[PDB]
């Protein structure tokens, strides 16, 4: 996107004073939007040194005379030129600047808008900055960033310290990873995309994305009238153990809700009675098995259940001794179908298998299974799109790694989702998303199209839920998904 | 009403 | 309907061109209840050199005056005397025709009404046919076929190779086969039958009919206020395995949401007891088995069990295997009571079995069983009404042959279903079908009106689903039986 | 307006490229507030080799990408830097130019950007530019003018040989003359002013104004609750003859419906008993005359009733003889009260009369009595600003020159008025207006305020009436003239 | 519901 | 619903 | 509203 602005520039010929004014009225709109009549409001607007200091002098020059009062602090050291033009004409406009404040300031105004720093933070906030950012915050005024929140790395969405809480947050051309990724997705606020004149062309090159509703709609495949179960696909679930007798049957409904012709689950006898006790509808295969677990005896029935699928999703509930080991690593070997990987069988997984598979695979990992699967910690995986990225090239996958904002990536090419709620916080919420995606490849998408698909309508169910999204179990987000289809179109 | 573009 | 027109000319003395005149008119007050008034689009009538062209010639005229434009492309090499009487006609009134056509005439037209082939379609459609019917399909045009869409096969709905796709079709005295059967039925679009002055004693003569609401609600059963549960029979259901234990629960249910008084599986243990903890309201008898599939061991407990029924379902979740094959088919040679006969069932029946009950059947495969049952391919199977009467009434039968368009016939009688929506392309939807049969079979209705009732209300309760149809599983299609059936009367 | 860019630009040193932009972008904006989602739609984009064709080239490099085609047809010989800098940006971006056009061309399109001549249109438009001008006119496309619709002169509202009739207008900074005076005001269609980031100081300035809800608003005088007749004041009105028996009780009655404490008319007997008969609301005083038109018998007579009132309003009915004219031009010189001078009184007023007056008056003539007046033809008169505000500071009076759009000017100050419909085409409409103007003058508003607000009003009222406009009678106004004043606030 | 005409 | 200069 | 056949 700093490419983006380049180009436009130096290539196209689009004068940069001509961007930012584009950026600071995409803003002074974008708060009328929001807050009605701007009339009434008295404004503080806090600039830095840079352009996102200049995109505020913009906003500031452009509600003289408009608005009920307007104060600058410039909170800098020089200007860029973009900043130093736009400062001089806010002066020259009759606008009033102040180079120093005390913390009473914030007493006289209703709106600050926050244009200290924008894709131009480098390193931690401290001094004059940080407390400016830390009164701002306890002030509970309407807090409008322009581009990013002051204090968010626009690259990771990771704080500097400290940084600014917004009400609302407008962002030029595109959204950046930091209004996705949180801590920065909270601090943003409600964001706004404007578009400020890029050509349509550059904007639209960008290789990482947010999955939108338009794109799932246009993914989900298509039910022809003259259709039959086969038409949608088989899927065979192995899953469960004597300990974890629940898990299979989330997933297998997950399988069914997205609209798959037919599942069957593996399960170790009597556990796989539980499932068709729930739910009918499913085909739950007794495995008879030693101890409760699935183990290398298991593997010859297993392939051969196998072939008269289109998808195998294997882990939920398996449990994670050397047995399920040996069985998980040989199976997987063997399979020649796509595999989606989830659960105990990432936590047993040998990554060399994935590499030596013909066949693809999907691996759904939460920040925990990744962090045992690289042998990292939680902290350094969490979030860390670049090494979902790699692992994903690598071991020549499509790597879901689950969390509020989940990632989405075979290597290439990279998805965020920011659908759901807290409600998915809760056992037997994964176990569901792993059976949507198992569907979707059964019913004819891509690895990564499921993937996508899944993770945007696994999220949108839990939002449809109506009492407190707390109390959402799995059970419900089931009933769920239905609806969240059908809303979809 | 918001009129900081337009006048009607 | 050949036949019906003939009559109607030479012994009931109808003049052909009264009888094309009603059918062009009725063509054009069809389009009027589809578009609002006609008088501001522009048409294009694409007319043939036989009496379907002749039909277009009726519209064509009757729009001159009242519409923006209208221009006939005749195609044809030859008219027929009705269609050349009708040619002349439009062109006395003014019209304008042309031989030819360039790719961009579409251009010009908001409706293309497509009178090229009716039922006197022969063969393959190619040359400048079939590129037209190319054009008008990619031309986003409001397309309205006369009598059937032009390269439908009226008698099969199978496709010559190419075939006009249309939003409306308007078909003379009754829907053709070709209307019900897909592909056909899919490229129909809306369907409106029009009364064009045929006698009604022989449009009512025709033996091969549409399921509807009107003959379904008139062959729902009774139910007088003095009444028990033996007013409403007995059924049996012998169905599951240690492999597929949800089975019996669907098809018990299935019979119990359709009103039958008491149901009864045969299930093994412990495998029956699933079906109670589901639904309480079961009887679900233990059968004590070998290795948890029924064989020849069982017989004389089921026969027992008969007795005290009205009749008896076998074969969903069965298992084929040999045993599964000396039971089901030396079973159903003792039972003297009506049968339906599915799944595993049909997969291991042996047919000279069926000729020599004396005792009626009906059988409810899907084309991969009718296939496997009588040594064909799916392909000559699928919607192949005529095999599937020959079956019938060599076997003594009624044979539902499911599909999205199911067919039910006795040999003599055949019945079309059009209720339903993918959501029954799903693992268990069959089961259920199979339970609501039985059901009304026990209640008094004959094999035949048992499953003419029941093709329909298990489709529609599918239409009744409120969520996206997709995710519609067997469990929520019991759930909707019962306002189906309030839905009906 | 030319000086308030070039003073934003030279002094306040906005670059003229930003302007432009500002300017493009708006007409952009409006176009979606009036046509929803601009991405179904085909642009064509008209641009002359001016700034307006500069601003043009903005619009058009803006839809690039996001509508379904733009096309831009440059009709100008030579491009102004910033055109050619737009232009040269257009075309970076992709976008398609061509020179010539067929009339055919209109085909592909669905919506006519014009941007060929804004504010700098000089002299008739012929040749190619008439010529596609007059096919945008026949089109019947969806037009949206950039400025002020091609062919009308921005300073007069006239037509230069032909002009674009707009759906949609954007202007910039502040509506032009010619978007207020007809035809122009006709052409105009609906008119948006865009704010483009003129300091709002410069905005402010200018002299010539539209009248406002919010202006009338703030001037409608005060209603304290401890008040009596006398706080709102007393109206004489010398009116009527033996002729003309109506005209005095519309003007009465206009007064009193504006909130005036005391009306009193003056009317030759028994003329004078019509009014109290309709309305004995109001004072209608017998004046004894010769032949039923007043005359310097009366005189003193009306400088007696006059001693008890605060304003006094002449004309509507007196007649137009020799004894009139004697009476009227005496009263007034010798009258030390505000006078509002309609009718008759205009047409046999000696304006060195007016210019000898210590007191004000208010002169409110329609174009045939203005004409007449300055001893001009009705249209050198019609809509000539300039002529009104030279005569008012000559005569030192408040002109309210009646049309369709009005012009009210104290020499000074000139505002415009467009409340109104035809149903003001119509005898008694002025003498409704003449009452209004004295009432609010009673009431203690200066006779430019009192004006100003009447004219308003006045059309108002008119609008508000419930059936077709062109049944609107003066009774009907009054009626609705206190419904006016509620919607005012 | 009149259906001399056409039937759905 | 109008997108020209907003995504939300 | 549609009048191909019935003018009221
Ligand atoms: N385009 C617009 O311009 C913006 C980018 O403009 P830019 O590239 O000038 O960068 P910028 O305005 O985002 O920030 C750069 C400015 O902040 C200062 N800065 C960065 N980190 C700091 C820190 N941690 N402590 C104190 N000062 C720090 C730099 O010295 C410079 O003055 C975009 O966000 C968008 O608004
Ligand atoms: O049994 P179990 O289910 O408790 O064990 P588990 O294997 O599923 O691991 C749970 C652990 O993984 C981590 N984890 C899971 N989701 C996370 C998220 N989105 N962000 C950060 N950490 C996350 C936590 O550190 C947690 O303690
Ligand atoms: N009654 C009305 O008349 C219709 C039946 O009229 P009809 O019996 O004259 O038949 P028809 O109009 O349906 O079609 C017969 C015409 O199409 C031609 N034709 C048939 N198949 C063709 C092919 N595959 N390629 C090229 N040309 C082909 C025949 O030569 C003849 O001109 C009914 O559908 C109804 O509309
Ligand atoms: O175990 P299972 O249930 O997969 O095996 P199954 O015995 O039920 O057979 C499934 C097969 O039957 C065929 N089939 C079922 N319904 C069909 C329809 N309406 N049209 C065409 N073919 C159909 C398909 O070819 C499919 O592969
Ligand atoms: N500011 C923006 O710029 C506009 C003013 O720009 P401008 O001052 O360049 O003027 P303009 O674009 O309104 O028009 C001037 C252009 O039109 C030509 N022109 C004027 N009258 C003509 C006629 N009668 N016949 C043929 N060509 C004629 C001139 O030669 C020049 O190319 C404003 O309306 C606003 O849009
Ligand atoms: O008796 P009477 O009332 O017919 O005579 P009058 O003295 O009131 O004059 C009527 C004449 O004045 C002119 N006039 C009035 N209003 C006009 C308008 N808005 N635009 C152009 N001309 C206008 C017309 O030329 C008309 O013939
Ligand atoms: N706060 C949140 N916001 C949005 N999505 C969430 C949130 N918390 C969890 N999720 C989602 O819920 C699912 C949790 O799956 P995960 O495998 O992490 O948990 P789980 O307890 O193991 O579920 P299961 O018992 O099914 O294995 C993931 O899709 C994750 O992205
Ligand atoms: N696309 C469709 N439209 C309408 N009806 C359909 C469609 N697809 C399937 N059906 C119906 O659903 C039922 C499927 O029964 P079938 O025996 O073919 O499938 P099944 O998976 O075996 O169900 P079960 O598990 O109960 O045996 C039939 O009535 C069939 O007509
Ligand atoms: N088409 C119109 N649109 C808006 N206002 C109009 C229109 N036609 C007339 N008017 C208004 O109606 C009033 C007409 O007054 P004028 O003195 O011209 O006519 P009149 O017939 O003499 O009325 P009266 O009989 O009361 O003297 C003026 O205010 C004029 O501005
Ligand atoms: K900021
Ligand atoms: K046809
Ligand atoms: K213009
Ligand atoms: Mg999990
Ligand atoms: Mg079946
Ligand atoms: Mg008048």
């Amino acid at each position: 996107m700093k490419e983006i602005d380049e180009l436009t520039i130096k290539e196209y010929g689009v004068d940069s004073r001509i961007l930012m004014e584009r950026a600071g009225i995409s803003v002074v709109l974008a708060m009328e939007e929001e807050l009605g009549n701007l009339s009434d409001y008295r404004f503080l607007v806090l600039c830095g040194g840079g352009n996102n200091g200049g995109d505020g002098f913009v906003v500031a020059r452009n509600l003289l005379g408009v608005v009920k009062d307007v104060l600058v602090v410039f909170l800098g050291k020089k200007k860029t030129p973009d900043c130093e033009y736009n400062y001089g004409l806010y002066k020259k406009f009759g606008g009033k600047v102040v180079e120093q404040f005390e913390p009473s300031i914030l007493n006289e105004f209703d709106v600050v808008v926050d244009a200290i720093f924008g894709t131009g933070l480098r390193g931690e906030i401290t001094g004059e900055y940080a407390e400016i950012i830390n009164l701002v915050n306890k002030s509970g005024k309407v807090v409008v960033s322009v581009d990013v929140p002051s204090g968010i790395d626009s690259n990771t969405g990771k704080v500097l310290r400290t940084a600014v809480k917004a009400d609302l947050t407008v962002t030029f051309g595109v959204p950046k990873i930091g209004h996705i990724l949180f801590p920065g997705r909270d601090l943003t606020g409600k964001l706004k995309v404007a578009n400020i004149g890029h050509p349509v062309h550059l904007i639209n090159s960008i290789n990482r994305y947010v999955i939108t509703r338009e794109m799932v709609r246009s993914l989900l495949p298509e039910r022809p009238r003259d259709s039959h179960k086969g038409t949608y696909g088989k899927v065979l679930i192995i899953a469960g153990s004597r300990l974890y007798s629940g898990a299979p049957v989330l997933s297998g409904m997950g399988s069914l809700k997205v609209g798959t012709g037919l599942v069957k689950l593996a399960v170790p006898f009597p556990q796989n009675l539980i499932a068709t006790s729930r739910f009918p509808e499913l085909i739950s295969v007794p495995i008879d098995t030693e101890k409760g677990f699935f183990s290398l005896q298991n593997l010859q029935e297993c392939l051969e259940l196998s072939k008269d699928v289109d998808v195998v999703a294997i882990g939920p509930g398996l449990g994670n001794n050397e047995h399920v080991r040996e069985f998980v690593n040989e199976f997987l070997k063997t399979l020649e179908k796509p595999a989606v990987i989830d659960a105990d069988a990432i936590n047993v997984l040998d990554t060399s298998v994935l590499k030596e598979r013909k066949s693809p695979a999907v691996l759904t990992p939460h920040p925990g299974e990744m962090a045992r699967l690289v042998k990292k910690t939680v902290g350094d995986v969490k979030y860390n799109y670049e090494l979902a990225e790699e692992f994903a090239k690598e071991n020549d996958c499509v790597l879901v790694l689950k969390s509020a904002t989940t990632i989405v990536t075979d290597g290439e090419k990279t998805l965020f989702n920011i659908t759901g709620n807290t409600g998915l916080s809760k056992g037997g919420s994964g176990d569901v998303l792993t059976g949507m995606i198992a569907g979707f490849i059964a019913q004819g998408l891509s690895p990564l199209e499921a993937s996508t698909v899944s993770v945007y309508l696994h999220g949108f169910a839990a939002e449809l839920f109506e009492q407190d999204e707390r109390g959402l179990t799995a059970s419900e987000l089931l009933r769920l998904i239905p609806e969240a289809i059908r809303r979809l179109k | 009403a918001p009129a900081w573009l337009f006048e009607a």
